DNA sequence: GCACTGGCCGCCATACTGGAGAATCCCGGTGCCGAGGCCGCTCAATTGGTCGTAGACAGCTCTAGCACCGCTTAAACGCACGTACGCGCTGTCCCCCGCGTTTTAACCGCCAAGGGGATTACTCCCTAGTCTCCAGGCACGTGTCAGATATATACATCCTGTCATGTAAGTATTAAG
DNA sequence: CTTAATACTTACATGACAGGATGTATATATCTGACACGTGCCTGGAGACTAGGGAGTAATCCCCTTGGCGGTTAAAACGCGGGGGACAGCGCGTACGTGCGTTTAAGCGGTGCTAGAGCTGTCTACGACCAATTGAGCGGCCTCGGCACCGGGATTCTCCAGTATGGCGGCCAGTGC
C-alpha cells in the first residue's frame, strides 16, 4: 500500500539528483551524517551554475552562428565572465585556446 | 555486457533544454561539463567537510555548505546561489 | 628500445606557433632550448606523480585519469577527461 | 617583383590564426616517443593509453602558453617586444616555480 | 618659413659656451625656447648636425654622431 | 565608535619599512596608494572569509583559529596561531 | 659641516637592520583600526581577538614583502632599481590576482 | 576547571632533546612546530584519503602513505622518509 | 590476568604518538578503515621531518650561540634548505622575516 | 665699376595616396559521422519505519576585550637640499622573420598480435568495536638563568680632504711660402 | 712679411690615499619572567576477542595497446635577405633620500565592565540503516543533417609606384662702397 514513487529532484524542482548527490556527500567521507536539506541546497547551487555557463555557451555559439557548442565555446564563455574566470583561474580546457587578446603595442601604427 | 558507468549526461542536458531547447552539444563539451560539475561538486564538499570539522560537527547541513558557496564563488554569484538554494529547500519543506 | 633525444622533437616550428598562441610577435634564438627545459621539468613533475598513482594501482599501463590527477595535484587542474 | 609582408605582420596574422583555432599546435608521434622516453627513467616498459598521451598533450601546451603570456607581460614591460630567457626565469620565478 | 637652422644652431652653441660642449637635448630646448617646431624636424636637427660636424664649424665633446655635446671650432 | 578613513592609518614611513624588509632600494612616491590599495583588496578577501567562518559559528567576536582558516583556504598558510 | 651619507647607503642599512630583524614592522593600533573599520562593512559590532589581529599583522606584512620582492625581480628585470606601480600590477597579474 | 587541549610539547621537545641534549625552545616556536605537525600531517592524511578515493579503497595501509610521501615530499627526503618509515614498520611488525 | 600496558609508539621505537595520529585519522574523516601500519608510517614520517627541521633550528641557533630557538632561526632553517622550501614554499612563519639577501645591482659599484 | 648679398627660382630628399596582389571572408555544394532519439535493462533512489544520537536551547560563570585615563617619549611629518635615477633620443649593430626550395617523417590507413585491465569468485587478514584498566601528557605551581637590557670599547665603512697625475688648453716660436 | 705648424708650459678634471665620524659590532653587569621542571590526574591509550568484511589472489578475455609497411605530403630544415629590434651612451630633469626640527599619537601602565566564550544539562528533532520496489538513468543501435571538406568570388588588408611639400642649392640683380 505504497504511495507513488515521487523524486527529490522533483520535490525541489531541480534537475541535478538529488539521490546521486546525497549518495556522493555520504561515500565521498566528508561527515558521517549529512542533513537533509545539504544535498537540495548543492544541487541547486550546481544547476544555477551551469545555468549560465550553458547559457553563455549557446549565447556564443550563436555569435559564431553554431546550433551546436564546442569547447572553443566554452573556453570563450568562461573567460568572457570575470566572477567565473576567478572561479576557474586555475583550470584547463581541453582544446579551448585563449581569447583573441593582443597587446596594444603589438599592432602596428 | 558492462557495468553502468555512471555519469551527467541526463541532468545538463536537461539544463540545457531548459536554458537554450534549439542548440545542441559537442561530446567533448559534454565532457568538460562533466568536469565542472564534479570539481565545483569536491570543492564545496571539501569545505564543508572542513567546517563540520571545524566547529566539531557530525553533520552536513544547508548552513555550512552555504558558507562554503560564499567563501568560494565571488559575489552576486554567491548571493544568487544563495537565492536558488533557499526557494529550492523551501520547496523542499514543502515536499 | 632505448631513446636518447626526443627532445629536440619538439620542433622549433612548433615552440614559434605555441608563441603565436601566447600572443608573442618575435622570438630570439635562444628561447627554444630553455623551453625544452621548462618542459621537460614539468613533464618530469607531472609523471613523476602520475607514474606514483600508476604502480600505487598495481598496474603497469598509464591511464589518462592519472594525468588528470597528477595535474589536479599540482594545481593546474584539466577540463575533459575527469572521468 | 615577388611580393613579400614586412616584418610582424605576417607573424601577428599566426598569432591571429592560431589564437582563434582550436587544434594542437606540436606534432603528436614525436610527443609521444618524448612521453615514453622521459617515463621509461622512471618504470620499465610503461605502456600509455593514446587518450592519457593527449591528455599529458594538452596539459602540456596549457602550461606553455600560459608561462607565454606571462612572458610576454614580462617582455612589454620591459618595453621590449621580443621575449628573451631571463623573462623566462623572472615568470618562473614570479610564479614561485 | 625664415632662415635655415643652422645658424640659429650657432646661436644656441655660442649662447652659454660652458666647459664643456652644448648638448643635443640642450640645442633642443634652445630652439624651443627660441621658437622652433623641432617636434617634426627631429631628423632635420639630426642632419644638421651631422653637417655641422662634417663643416668643422663645430666640434663635438663626447659624443657620436648627433647625441653627446658640441661645442665650437678653436677659432 | 563611527570609523571614517583609517587606510591612512598605514603609515608611509611604514611602507618604506616593508619595502626594506622586501629589499627595495629606492621607491617612488606614487607606491603608497595602491600598496594601500593592495593589502586594503587582501584585507576584504581574508576578513569577508574570517566573518564568513564567524558569523558561521554564530560568534560576535572574532577569533584568530578562523583566521588561520581564512588564510589556509587562501593558500597562504600562517604559522603559530593554534592551528 | 654636519655629517650626510650619499643617498642609498642609509637606505640598504635599513634593509640590513630590517631584513635582519623579526618584529611587527608597522604601528599596532592604526593597524588594529583599521581591521575593525574594514569588518563593520560587512558585520556590524565586531569584537576581535587581540591574537587575531596580531595574526592579520605577520599575515598582511609576509604577503606585502612577497609581493615586494616579486615587485624588485619586476624592477631589476626592466633595469631600473626604482619600483613603479606598475610593476606591483605586474606581479599582481601574472600571480593571477 | 579547565578543559585540556591537545598538543605536541612534550614530543617535540623529546625529539629536539634526542637530537640537541643542549639545546632549548621557545614558546612560540612549539607555537609554529604545532601548527607544523598538524599541517604536514594534515596534507598526508588528506592525500591518502584522496587515493583510497582514486583506487576505490576504504583501507587505508602505509602504502598509500608511502605513496602520498613519494607523492609530496620532493627530492631525497622521500627517499628518506621511506627509509624511517621502512625501518619503524618493520619494528613494529616485529614487536 | 592482564598484560601490562605497552604502548605503540616505544614498539616502533618512536617518540611520536602512534595512538594519537591514529585516533585523528579516525576523527579526520579520511577513510572507513586504517590499516594497522600506516599511523605507525605516518609517525615515523613526521618524526623524521621534525627531527630534521628541529637539527637544523638548533644547528642555527648554535650559529646564533643561543640556547634556544626562536622562530627566527626556523624561518632560516626553512629557506635555506631546497627540499624544505619546496615543502614549504606557500608558508608564513610569524615573525619569521626572511632571509639576508640583497640583489646584485643594488650594491654600490 | 665691382663685389656683396638678399631674393627668387630650380632641383632633390621626404612624406601623402591610389592601385595591384593576395589572405581571408563569404557564398554555395556534398557527403558523412556524431548527436540524438529510441529501446531494453538494472540498479539506485525511494519510502517507511525504527532507533540512537547530535546539536539546539537554556543557563551560569568568568574573563578577556573593550572603554577610559594619564604620562611619555618614538615616530610621523614636513621641509629642504642634494644627487641620483627614468627615460628619451639617436645611432649602431646584428639577429631573427619572411620566403623560397628540399627533404623526411607524420599521418593515415591497414594489418597482426598479445599484455594487461578488468571483471568475477573465493577465502582469509585484518580491523573496528567494546569492555576494562591504567600511566602519560596536560593543567598547574614554582624557581631560576638565557637573554633582554644597559654601559663602555673598538673597528668598519664611508664620506671627504689632499696631493699626484693625465689631459686639455693657452701660448711663443719659427720655418716656409 | 705673414701665418699656420709645433713644442712647451700650465690650470682643471680625475684619481689614489689618509683619516675622522659614526654606526655597528663586542665585551661586561643584572634582573627577570619565560622556560623548564616537579605534581595530581583522568582520560586517552592499550589489551583481548570477536563479527565481519574489504581485499588479496587466481582465471580469463578481449580489447586496447603495441608492433610494423606504404604513400604522401605538409611540415621541418636550410639558406638569403633584409629590415626591424635591442640596446648602449649621454643627458636632462626631476623626485625621492637623507637629515634637521616638530607634533603627535602610539605605546604603556592602570581600572573597571560586561558581553560573550565557553562549559553543562536536556532533549527533541533528525538523520542513518535497511527490506522491497520501480522507474529513471544508462548501455546499445541507427539515422540525418549540422557541419567538415571543397570549390568559387569579394573584400579588406599590405605594400609599393607615383605625386605634393619642405628644404637645399644656385643664380641674378640691386645697391653700397
Amino acid at each position: 500500500a505504497r504511495a507513488k514513487a515521487k523524486t527529490r529532484s522533483s520535490r525541489a524542482g531541480l534537475q541535478f539528483p538529488v539521490g546521486r548527490v546525497h549518495r556522493l556527500l555520504r561515500k565521498g567521507n566528508y561527515s558521517e551524517r549529512v542533513g537533509a536539506g545539504a544535498p537540495v541546497y548543492l544541487a541547486a547551487v550546481l544547476e544555477y551554475l551551469t545555468a549560465e555557463i550553458l547559457e553563455l555557451a549557446g549565447n556564443a555559439a550563436r555569435d559564431n552562428k553554431k546550433t551546436r557548442i564546442i569547447p572553443r565555446h566554452l573556453q570563450l564563455a568562461i573567460r568572457n565572465d570575470e566572477e567565473l574566470n576567478k572561479l576557474l583561474g586555475r583550470v584547463t580546457i581541453a582544446q579551448g585556446g585563449v581569447l583573441p587578446n593582443i597587446q596594444a603595442v603589438l599592432l602596428p601604427k | 555486457k558492462r557495468s553502468r558507468k555512471e555519469s551527467y549526461s541526463v541532468y545538463v542536458y536537461k539544463v540545457l533544454k531548459q536554458v537554450h531547447p534549439d542548440t545542441g552539444i559537442s561530446s567533448k563539451a559534454m565532457g568538460i561539463m562533466n568536469s565542472f560539475v564534479n570539481d565545483i561538486f569536491e570543492r564545496i564538499a571539501g569545505e564543508a567537510s572542513r567546517l563540520a570539522h571545524y566547529n566539531k560537527r557530525s553533520t552536513i547541513t544547508s548552513r555550512e555548505i552555504q558558507t562554503a558557496v560564499r567563501l568560494l564563488l565571488p559575489g552576486e554569484l554567491a548571493k544568487h546561489a544563495v537565492s536558488e538554494g533557499t526557494k529550492a529547500v523551501t520547496k523542499y519543506t514543502s515536499a | 628500445k632505448v631513446l636518447r633525444d626526443n627532445i629536440q622533437g619538439i620542433t622549433k616550428p612548433a615552440i614559434r606557433r605555441l608563441a603565436r598562441r601566447g600572443g608573442v610577435k618575435r622570438i630570439s634564438g635562444l628561447i627554444y632550448e630553455e623551453t625544452r627545459g621548462v618542459l621537460k621539468v614539468f613533464l618530469e613533475n607531472v609523471i613523476r606523480d602520475a607514474v606514483t598513482y600508476t604502480e600505487h594501482a598495481k598496474r603497469k599501463t598509464v591511464t589518462a585519469m592519472d594525468v588528470v590527477y597528477a595535474l589536479k595535484r599540482q594545481g593546474r587542474t584539466l577540463y575533459g577527461f575527469g572521468g | 617583383k615577388p611580393h613579400r609582408y614586412r616584418p610582424g605582420t605576417v607573424a601577428l596574422r599566426e598569432i591571429r590564426r592560431y589564437q582563434k583555432s582550436t587544434e594542437l599546435l606540436i606534432r603528436k608521434l614525436p610527443f609521444q616517443r618524448l612521453v615514453r622516453e622521459i617515463a621509461q627513467d622512471f618504470k620499465t616498459d610503461l605502456r600509455f593509453q593514446s587518450s592519457a598521451v593527449m591528455a599529458l598533450q594538452e596539459a602540456s601546451e596549457a602550461y606553455l602558453v600560459g608561462l607565454f603570456e606571462d612572458t610576454n607581460l614580462a617582455a612589454i614591460h620591459a618595453k621590449r617586444v621580443t621575449i628573451m630567457p631571463k623573462d623566462i626565469q623572472l615568470a618562473r620565478r614570479i610564479r614561485g616555480e | 618659413s625664415g632662415p635655415p637652422v643652422s645658424e640659429l644652431i650657432t646661436k644656441a652653441v655660442a649662447a652659454s659656451k660652458e666647459r664643456s660642449g652644448v648638448s643635443l637635448a640642450a640645442l633642443k630646448k634652445a630652439l624651443a625656447a627660441a621658437g622652433y617646431d623641432v617636434e617634426k624636424n627631429n631628423s632635420r636637427i639630426k642632419l644638421g648636425l651631422k653637417s655641422l660636424v662634417s663643416k668643422g664649424t663645430l666640434v663635438q665633446t663626447k659624443g657620436t654622431g648627433a647625441s653627446g655635446s658640441f661645442k665650437l671650432n678653436k677659432k
